[PDB]
């Protein structure tokens, strides 16, 4: 007559996340007038038409 | 004075975005029992780290 119980438990967790985003854009316009030329950078047709 | 037309435009855009994430978890548990006809013993230990 003797009783013994023993338990050991271990849990481990590791989690790693990484995100990276990079953008580059370059636009150039020649001719017309420079003020309307800047308008094409909107990408909007009416402003492209105005240039 | 000589003036020349030069109507021109240039645009540049550079952008960078970054996320980094690290996570850790640790859990531990211990349970012990002792027995004798006129004695009983119990021990518990629990540990958690985040």
């Amino acid at each position: 007559t003797g009783q013994l119980s023993a338990e050991a438990k271990a849990k481990y967790g590791e989690s790693i996340s990484s995100f990276t985003q990079y953008s580059n854009t370059h636009q150039e316009v020649r001719g017309g007038d420079g003020a309307k030329a800047h308008g094409v950078f909107s990408g909007k047709k009416e402003d492209f038409q105005a240039w | 004075v000589d003036v020349q037309q030069n109507d021109s435009a240039t645009y540049t855009n550079v952008s960078g975005n970054t996320i980094s994430e690290y996570q850790r978890s640790l859990a531990t548990s211990v349970a012990i029992e002792g027995r004798y006809n006129f004695f009983s013993g119990s021990l518990s230990t629990d540990f958690d780290s985040n």
